[PDB]
């Protein structure tokens, strides 16, 4: 309904997703028809970025108070499950940290905080 | 709007009707249903 | 020594099935000599009665 | 003295306000080294925080289960009445008498039937 | 997630679908051939035409249905890489149903085709019965599904090269050659002398190839609703699920023919 | 119209849940009203309240077994625990396909109506649950009886074969950032189990049924042996869908005992891919086995020895699963709290009513115990004492967090220990009475069966009042619920342990294994916005 | 036999299988009650020990060697209790030559049976029917819903063949003390063999479902010696 | 204009202020008459469904 | 009794499938082995005995499953892989040749010999490992052990607590030179060609042209087993009525044109159809080919078991020893469609000489 | 598969290293809870780190679980032999002394 993006980073919202015409006699392309959230993705792969992250949690490192793990969240709580430091020894807890208190996983001790975005 | 009164398709405070006729009919009809079809059809096959 | 405790509810576990099972079993052991054989053995003389009548 | 003594049938009467000044007084009297504390203190130390009260509460009280009891007493004394009421307005077949089961024992008796366990129609 | 504006634009692949009416209507319209169809049998109806409004709302409500499923993934825009895995999931978990109520009737055939009861006199298709010769028409119709098999894959490879005249044509053929099947199955219950009620053997005769007749007209209304939605430009290159649910019961309904044509007509 | 828009044409998973629970009270209470109906004509010798009619006692019957096989335990099993539960647990926002949701919850109150329309347009229909071919035709049931009767397993089926493909579906695609098929809960892998059985087992039904139908109506000759059929037929192409039923209904419970076990014993279930793996076992092992329901049909002598050995084999699996409960309720701390009465009342209970099973498993027992009240006191341990028991645990376990307000605790353990009581006393003497000889679907009885019937009549009137004191007990929960969460401390998900102070026990209250238990008081209509994180 | 007004267990046996039956039934209780036992008496032990405790052992959750050990045991009860009823359910039925065959018919609401023996050269073959002595004309002493006006009489020691039938519906033919209970399908014959050891009068009742009344069509069967029954079928 | 309006439905669809199945001004011809005669087979269906009860037949 | 032969064929057919998928050149050094080991047994039998060789054969599965839980070294791995191929081999023949000789009506033994080859394609669905990684998969082969024991009990206690001849002839060198039965082994090798080299290379070229995913890959294939086990199982009692000999040419035609038509397919949904088709066209094949050698046997020779059913078995284990190997090297230098043409093509061209099996000659 | 000379360090070794009171109740509990009855060595650091935190109920309830851990009364007694000069430096008093 507005002007159309070319990569990701001229996306402000689904006003700029709406693409070109396709021309009469030719089977049209994903290039040229594509408006939801179906074209956010094909503008994401051509490049290298992907608008949906399926990476588990770091289990590396611990975390005490001093220096808390940081769960970035888009909201003010993200749930969080911890099954330890090896990552496979803990069992199951889940863990609701918030921007006014913080998750500490009452059986292997790691503290979790929010980075707010 | 979401609260303790905020998923349930009735309502439950500040009514006119007070809460325990709706809640009693619900139970009465049901436990009364199964004898009305006992009773129309023994009075379709003459006894009583 | 009287401060060095290892195994304790390893015990209780053995001994909680050791006698669950011998419970069992004679619980299970007058069913088969107190309410099954006798009947039997009734209902075999009660047999061995009818047909001498007949005999003479 | 009066605000730590008998803390055990006054903790839960005051309010939220008056119960983190308690605990953020017992907190900066415990730093100072052992032994230099009354035995008052030690008392409600213990009190506050592994006790009787708030989350540690038992699920049945020694006055609940007796109202169980006698709420199950009073729900099977009320189906014994309503079947009552049912047994006293009964159809009773000419068969179900004494006369009746035996003349039934008789028969069952010169046909010998059931000569194990045993042969009885008589329930009146 | 870390992109600049992520936050203006869903954080899921995930579809949440707005609120139709259309799940209650059809509820009411089988309400309403449930009980019709169940006293129209026995009196108290008289007149048939309340039956036909039944099953013409039944059918418009699914069709409706459908208007609002194919005005969610090509205007909209709301289908994924994941929904549509989901899709996909989802037909073969109906079409694999739709298998199992052909087992059944199968069954039916082999527990009376051997041991057959002392009534008739022991033999199957039993005397007074002349059978369907399986050297006539019923083998035209093979040769028919055979050749719509192969005349689909040439529209399915004519939309990946970037051909369109090569897949209105491959449609258009594979349409006509599903409607003179049906043509050939209805002058073959024309020209029969055994009816479904003179044996167990019209009974399930005509209670299998009953049954293909009404799933294989939904091959040429889907066929029809594909070419109609591939002349107005609904199709693109690499987004078509469509014709690969359309092809998917093309091959399924061949395989179940090839059953009905090996164990019905040939074997007696 | 907002109204319209949220409750009739709707897409919220969890609110349609709350809609099948409003409709399995009903269908449960009808029930029961009629099976007290049943029970009050067979307390004395003669014709006490159904003057002389033996139609409108079979027909009951039927009604009895259709509202509370149909209407009340697959509905409650799948409906308010499946559709609510799963996705929250799973962590998804909502279900795959939510208007197929929305069909399959509407396309049982027009089923209904069939059913209650099948008992007064004539004398009904008196063909039993199983509607056996030769008696359900138009010789002895003449009318729009059996007919509508049929169509109301046909919506049914429909809305069953809609749910499980969503629910075989919505598990394998919607998943949170870390969690792979080896990470779900047990009730996830129960539901999946259980919605697999129906698709595989009800084409077969409906078949059936389709033919019966096509026979009464359209003379086509599938089961009258006058022109080449065999009524027994039927009854393979009935029992191939009879015996997964049966499990269908109890699979969904077993998973939830495991939650009440994990929760009030604070210990891990021992062994979780074990009970994975049983309940696979037991769900294969349940479509091999059909014909221990006919064994006096005439069957062959090389046939009934597979089957006795094919149907004794499920008691490995059951074993695993029972012992693994014993080992998790061994070693932990026990707390007596409402949930957890019913959980130990299912461990004996089932038990019970399962080891009677492998005494009508022998083909050499079952000349003694077929059509007789032994199966009677049978599946009743197992149905009204195995289900109805999983169902009111769940109920009482899950209901603060889905609604909000709280219940009285001494109300509910009153109405526990009579249904208990009530039960004991009802299905215990039918075990003696079919020993002696008392044969199934008999209104009267010779005067030798009349003293034990007359104390299985008693039980059920202790049942009902059981079931009057639910209606107040919700009652009680829905008004003043709010302050019910301060006289007892039942209200509390966890116990403290033994060295976690007061003060630290009320910074971090929950302590869990699973998403449901940390979501807010009712949870919000969309939970989860961004994504949920596992290791 | 009759049914007696309080009962408990079976009803008293007058043929070898019936005796097989309740041997093989009080063989199985014998492992059930163990089973029942052991589960009861570890509930009992968790609720009187473990039952609101300080110490939870959250650690305890794998095993092996006990896992193996609820795997094996159950199989080997399945293997002993499967011997005896492989071997009953082989060993016991009509191996060798059958004495006599009556044809149990079953109509509607009542029965009909034929001797297919004692057959003149003209088709003179006694038959009869038996039907349900209604509470209205039961004489003094007679059973309510058991009494017939008919009834079947054999000989004591002789092989009875009952060949069972139906015309109308699906019904069941069972005398529980002589174990006997076949079907009555419209479109099949179904056999059985019985032996009573002893005289008396033995009674039974239907099982399958077939309508209204299905509650009243008894089954009475009388066991004469040879002398009475060589005098009651030269009456008929 | 040409065959290609995709690219100019996709900019109504979205920026509606209706729901999906009423937006098009085509609607109408699809939503009354199924709206109306359902409301008859509806009504058929509940007074033979009643009147049978009572024993009448046509 | 009867029903002990068929148990104790189906148990063995069910063990060695299940234990040739243990997860764990080596695969095709247990067919070749075996082919060494399958005339001789046809030797033993003809003086030894049946059950003698049965059981010195079917204790060697049990030492080997041993050998595969415990030994984990490379030798040792082959060792286990051997040792299959002996004990698999004189399992099957035997099992089969005393099957044929037990059941000597044809009708009764094409429904027998249908019934106990559904137990191959079987293994790989009931239990696909034994003896897995986790201690929980011998808590899902348990279930079935137990049925195992109880359903040989029946067989056990019937012959052997109930109710209670040798000839010699048919030298395997005479039998060779019979064009029938060098018609009937080349009817199985073809058919067993096809499914032995399309089983290993399906993967490699569905990686190359669709990236596929190592879920797909296994899914793809699973469908042939259902349908050999349908075809199997309905053609056993169906075969006799049309003639063996159109079954096996139908079966020939159809397995020809599934393989030849896989290439086309740009999809697994495509990919579905065309195995289901294979599976059953080699039903087809192996259910009506089975019976028909003991005929021939009847018909033109003297009554003995064991050479024929070893050349059968030769036919059927030369299509496993040889063809992965060969089907990897064609593969990379010819391209996998046109593999595929080449094995359509020839399965079709062999289908007239299915004519000659129709009305063999008399002794 | 952990010995007793392993378990008795690995616990010391964290009870040397908690530095909030969380972290402390945290350490005993997760420490109470297996079939190896502490030894003296490790309760002797428990109450140090109880004393670090400052702490007074947490030292109290440490010996009021040895009495429900341990199997018989004379090893009850036995714990509070060799645990009393670390008793009567802090000033620890057990319950049954303070009648709480
Ligand atoms: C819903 C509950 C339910 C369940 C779960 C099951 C499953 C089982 N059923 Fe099913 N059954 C019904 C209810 C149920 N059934 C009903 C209603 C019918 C049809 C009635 C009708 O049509 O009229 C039927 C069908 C039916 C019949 C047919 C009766 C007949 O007409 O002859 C029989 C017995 O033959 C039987 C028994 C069993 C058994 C043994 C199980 C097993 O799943 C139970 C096994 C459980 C145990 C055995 C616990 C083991 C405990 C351990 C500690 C292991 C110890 C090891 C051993 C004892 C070796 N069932
Ligand atoms: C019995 C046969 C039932 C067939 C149901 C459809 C089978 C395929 C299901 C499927 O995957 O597609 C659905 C469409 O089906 C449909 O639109 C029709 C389903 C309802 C058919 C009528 C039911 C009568 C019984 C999705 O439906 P969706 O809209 O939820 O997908 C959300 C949109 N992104
Ligand atoms: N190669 C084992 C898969 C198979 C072959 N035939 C049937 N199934
Ligand atoms: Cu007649 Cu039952
Ligand atoms: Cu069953
Ligand atoms: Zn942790």
């Amino acid at each position: 309904q507005f002007k159309t993006a070319t990569s990701i980073a001229e996306v402000e919202g689904l006003e700029n997703l709406v693409g070109p015409g396709a021309k009469t006699g030719t089977v049209p392309t994903d290039l040229e028809q594509a408006t939801g959230l179906e074209r956010y993705e094909l503008l994401g792969k051509l490049e290298g970025i992907e608008v949906f992250d399926e990476t588990p949690l770091e289990a590396v490192r611990k975390g005490t108070m001093k220096d808390p793990i940081l769960i970035d969240s888009y909201d003010d709580y993200r749930y969080v499950g911890c099954t330890g430091v090896p990552a496979d020894s803990h069992n199951i807890e889940w863990l609701k940290p918030t921007t006014e208190k913080n998750a500490r996983c009452w059986e292997c001790g790691s503290v979790y905080k929010l980075n707010f975005l | 709007d979401v609260g303790p009164y905020s998923n349930l398709p009735f309502k439950v405070k500040n009514r006119r009707v007070p809460y325990a006729v709706p809640h009693f009919l619900f139970f009465a009809i049901g436990m009364g249903i199964p004898f009305f079809a006992c009773y129309v059809q023994l009075k379709r096959s003459g006894s009583i | 020594s009287l401060t060095r405790i290892q195994g304790s509810v390893k015990r209780r576990i053995l001994t909680d099935i050791s006698v669950g099972l011998t419970l069992g079993f004679g619980f299970a052991s007058y069913w088969w000599w107190g309410v099954h054989k006798p009947t039997v053995a009734h209902r075999e003389n009660y047999y061995i009665e009818l047909a001498k009548k007949k005999k003479a | 003295n009066a605000t730590v003594t008998n803390l055990e049938k006054r903790w839960e009467d005051l309010p939220e306000t008056d119960q983190k000044d308690i605990i953020s007084q017992l907190s900066e009297r415990q730093k100072l080294p052992w032994k230099d504390l009354t035995l008052s203190e030690k008392k409600a130390a213990w009190y506050i925080s592994f006790g009787e009260w708030g989350p540690r509460r038992p699920v049945h009280t020694k006055e609940d289960k007796l109202y169980i009891f006698w709420g199950t007493v009073i729900g099977i004394v009320i189906s014994a009445t309503i079947f009552g009421a049912f047994r006293y307005n009964r159809n009773v077949p000419k068969t179900m008498n004494r006369e009746w089961q035996a003349a039934s024992d008789e028969y069952l008796k010169s046909k010998n039937a059931e000569p194990f366990t045993g042969y009885s129609q008589i329930q009146s | 997630m870390r992109i600049q504006n992520r936050e203006n634009l869903q954080l899921f692949p995930f579809h949440l679908v707005t609120n139709s009416p259309w799940p209650l209507t059809t509820s009411l319209a089988l309400m309403s051939l449930a009980l019709t169809l169940g006293l129209t049998m026995h009196g108290y109806i008289g007149n048939h035409l309340w039956l036909f409004l039944a099953i013409s709302l039944v059918l418009s409500s699914i069709f409706l249905w459908v208007r609002d499923v194919v005005i969610e993934g090509t205007y909209l825009g709301d289908h994924t890489i994941a929904v549509r895995k989901g899709l996909n999931i989802g037909f073969m978990l109906f079409v694999l149903s739709e298998i199992l109520i052909f087992a059944a009737l199968f069954w039916s055939y082999f527990h009376s085709a051997m041991g057959p009861t002392i009534e008739i006199g022991c033999q199957w298709p039993p005397v007074g019965i002349t059978s369907i010769k399986p050297t006539e028409l019923p083998l035209l119709n093979t040769i028919i599904l055979l050749a719509s098999g192969a005349t689909v894959t040439w529209a399915h490879h004519s939309i990946l090269y970037k051909d369109r005249q090569g897949t209105l044509v491959g449609l258009f053929i594979t349409t006509l050659l599903i409607i003179l099947f049906v043509g050939c199955q209805v002058l073959e219950y024309t020209w029969a002398t055994f009816t479904i009620a003179d044996s167990v053997f019209g009974s399930i005769f005509y209670a299998g190839t009953g049954l293909h007749f009404i799933h294989m007209v939904m091959l040429i209304v889907m066929l029809a609703i594909c070419y109609a939605r591939m002349y107005f430009y609904h199709f693109t290159s690499n987004h078509h699920l469509g014709l690969e649910t359309t092809i998917l019961y093309l091959h399924v309904l061949d395989i179940i023919w090839l059953f009905l044509y090996i164990v019905f007509y040939w074997w007696g | 119209m907002n109204y319209i828009n949220r409750w009739l044409f709707s897409t919220n998973a969890k609110d349609i849940a709350v809609l099948y629970f409003i409709f399995a009270l009903f269908c449960g209470l009808l029930g029961s009203i009629m099976s007290l109906i049943l029970r009050l004509e067979l307390s004395a010798p003669g014709n006490q309240i159904l003057m002389g009619n033996h139609q409108l006692f079979n027909v009951v019957a039927t009604a009895h077994a259709v509202l509370m096989v149909f209407f009340l335990v697959m509905p409650a099993a799948i409906g308010f625990f499946g559709n609510y539960l799963l996705p929250l647990m799973i962590g998804a926002s909502d279900m795959s396909f939510a208007r197929l949701n929305n069909i399959s919850f509407w396309l049982l109150p027009p089923a209904l109506v069939s059913l209650l329309a099948s008992a007064l347009i004539e004398n009904g229909a008196g063909t039993g649950w199983t509607v056996y071919p030769p008696l359900a035709g138009v010789q002895s049931h003449s009318g729009p009886s059996v007919d509508l009767a049929i169509f109301a397993l046909h919506l049914t089926s429909i809305s069953s074969l809609l749910g499980a493909i969503n629910f075989i579906t919505t598990t394998l695609n919607m998943r949170t950032i870390g969690m792979t098929m080896s990470k779900l809960p047990l009730f996830v892998w129960a539901v999946v189990f259980t919605s697999i059985l129906l698709l595989l087992s009800l084409p077969v039904l409906s078949a059936g049924v389709t033919l019966l139908l096509l026979d009464r109506n359209f003379n086509t000759s599938f089961f009258e042996p006058a022109g080449g059929g065999d009524p027994i037929l039927y009854q393979h192409l009935f029992w191939f869908f009879g015996h997964p039923e049966v499990y269908i209904l109890i699979i969904p419970g077993f998973g939830i005992i495991s939650h009440i076990v994990s929760t009030y014993s604070k210990k891990p279930v021992f062994g979780a891919i074990g009970m994975v793996y049983a309940m696979g076992s037991i769900g294969f092992l349940g479509l091999l086995v059909w014909s221990h329901h006919m064994y006096t049909v005439g069957l062959d002598v090389d046939s009934r020895a597979y089957f006795t050995s094919a149907t004794m084999v499920i008691a490995v699996p059951t074993g695993i699963k029972i012992f693994s409960w014993l080992a998790t309720l061994y070693g932990g701390s026990i707390r007596y709290t409402t949930p957890m009465l019913y959980a130990f009342a299912f461990l004996f209970l089932f038990t019970v009513g399962g080891l009677s099973g492998v005494v009508l498993s022998n083909a050499s027992l079952d000349i003694a115990f077929h059509d007789t009240y032994y199966v009677i006191g049978h599946f009743h341990y197992v149905l009204s004492l195995g289900a109805v028991f999983s169902l009111f645990a769940g109920y009482y376990y899950w209901s603060p967090l889905i609604t909000g307000l709280y219940y009285n605790n001494n109300l509910a353990n009153i109405q526990f220990w009579l249904l208990f009581i009530g039960t004991n006393v009802t299905f215990f003497p039918m075990h003696f009475l079919g020993l002696n000889g008392m044969p199934r679907r008999i209104p009267d009885y010779p005067d030798a069966f009349a003293g034990w019937n007359a104390i299985s009549s008693f039980g059920s009137l202790i049942s009902i009042i059981s079931v009057i004191l639910f209606a107040y007990v919700i009652y009680d929960q829905l008004v003043n619920g709010l302050t019910n969460k301060q006289l007892s401390t039942n209200s509390l998900f966890k116990n403290p342990d033994f060295i976690e102070s007061n003060i630290i026990f009320n910074d971090n209250s929950i302590k869990s294994s699973s998403i449901d238990f940390l979501l807010t008081s009712p949870p919000l209509p969309h939970t989860f916005n961004t994504p949920a994180i596992q290791s | 036999d009759v049914p007696t007004p309080w009962g408990i267990f079976f009803q008293d046996s007058a043929t070898p299988n019936m005796e097989g039956i309740i041997e093989l039934h009080n063989n199985i209780m014998f492992y059930l009650v163990l089973i029942l036992t052991f589960v009861s008496y570890i509930l009992y032990t968790i609720i009187y020990n473990y039952s609101n405790a300080t110490i939870v052992h959250k650690y305890m959750n794998h095993g092996q060697l006990i896992e193996i050990v609820w795997t094996t045991l159950p199989a080997v009860i399945l293997l002993i209790i499967a011997f005896p009823s492989f071997i009953l359910l082989y060993l016991c039925d009509e191996v060798i030559s059958p004495a006599m065959t009556i044809k149990a018919i079953g109509l509607q609401w009542y029965w009909k049976y034929e001797y297919s023996d004692f057959i003149n050269d003209d088709g003179e073959i006694v038959e009869f029917e038996s039907y349900v002595i209604p509470e209205e004309l039961l004489e003094d002493g007679q059973l309510r819903l058991l009494d017939v006006d008919a009834s079947v009489v054999v000989p004591v020691d002789t092989h009875i063949r009952f060949i069972v039938s139906s015309a109308d519906v699906i019904h069941d033919f069972c005398v529980p003390a002589l174990g006997v209970k076949v079907d009555a399908s419209p479109g099949r014959l179904n056999q059985t063999s019985a032996l009573i050891q002893r005289e008396g009068v033995y009674y039974g009742q239907c099982s399958e479902l077939c309508g209204v009344m299905h509650s009243a069509m008894p089954i009475k069967i009388e066991a004469v010696s040879l002398y009475e029954f060589i005098n009651w079928l030269d009456e008929q | 204009t040409a065959t290609e309006k995709i690219i100019e439905l996709q900019k109504f669809y979205q920026s509606t202020n209706k729901p999906i199945y009423a937006a098009h001004p085509r609607s109408k011809y699809y939503l009354i008459p199924y709206f109306g005669l359902l409301g008859v087979s509806v009504a058929a269906t509940l007074f033979y469904t009643g009147r049978a009860c009572f024993g009448i037949k046509d | 009794s009867r029903k002990l032969i068929l148990f104790i064929v189906f148990l063995a057919l069910l063990l060695d499938n299940m234990l040739l998928t243990v997860v764990v050149l080596l695969f095709a050094s247990k067919a070749t082995v075996q082919l060494i080991t399958n005339p001789f047994i046809g030797l033993l039998t003809n003086r030894i005995g049946y059950p003698i060789p049965i059981f010195a054969g079917f204790c060697i599965m049990f030492v080997s499953t041993i050998m595969f839980a415990f030994s984990s070294s490379y030798a040792f791995l082959l060792i286990a892989r051997s040792l299959q191929g002996i004990g698999s081999s004189c399992s099957s023949v035997a099992g089969m040749g005393m099957l044929a000789s037990v059941y000597t009506d044809d009708e009764e033994r094409g429904n027998v010999m249908g019934i106990a080859l559904g137990g191959l394609a079987m293994g790989v669905l009931v239990g696909p490992p034994f003896g897995s990684v986790l201690y929980e998969f011998v808590g899902k082969t348990a279930p079935f052990l137990v049925l195992a024991a109880l359903v040989l009990l029946d067989g056990a206690i019937q012959l052997f607590v109930l109710q209670p001849e040798s000839q010699k002839g048919t030298p395997l060198t005479t039998l060779l030179k019979d064009p029938y039965i060098l018609i009937a082994a080349g009817s199985i090798c073809f058919a067993n060609m096809g499914i032995a080299m399309l089983e290993p290379a399906l993967p490699i070229w569905m990686m190359e042209t669709m990236c596929s995913r190592k879920w797909q890959l296994g899914v793809a294939f699973l469908p042939a087993s259902i349908s050999y086990l349908i075809g199997t199982n309905i053609f056993g009692i169906l075969a006799h009525k049309m003639g063996r000999w159109l079954c096996a040419l139908l079966g020939m035609i159809i397995v020809g044109v599934s393989i030849l038509c896989i290439p086309f397919a740009k999809n697994i949904y495509g990919l579905i159809a065309p195995n289901f088709g294979v599976g059953f066209a080699i039903g087809m094949v192996d259910s009506s080919m089975m019976p028909i050698m003991g005929y021939l046997v009847d018909l033109r020779h003297v009554s003995v078991y064991g050479s024929v059913y070893a050349i059968a078995d030769v036919a059927f284990c030369m299509g496993y020893a040889i063809g992965p190997s060969a089907g990897g090297a064609i593969a990379k230098a010819i391209g996998f469609p046109w593999l595929m043409t080449i094995i359509g093509i020839i399965d079709i061209l062999f289908a007239p000489l299915c004519f000659f099996l129709r009305s063999p000659p008399a002794k | 598969e952990e010995t007793y000379e392993e378990f008795s360090q690995r616990y010391e070794k964290e009870f040397d290293e908690a530095y909030d009171l969380f972290e402390v109740q945290r350490v005993l509990n997760n420490c109470f809870s297996y079939d190896i009855v502490p030894s003296p060595a490790v309760i002797g650091k428990a109450l140090n780190a109880c004393r670090r935190v400052n702490d007074y109920a947490t030292a109290v309830r440490v010996f009021e679980g040895l009495k429900h851990k341990v199997e018989t009364k004379e090893q009850y007694d036995a714990y509070l032999e060799e645990l009393k000069d670390v008793r009567e430096e802090l000033g620890i008093d057990l319950k049954e002394e303070l009648f709480p």
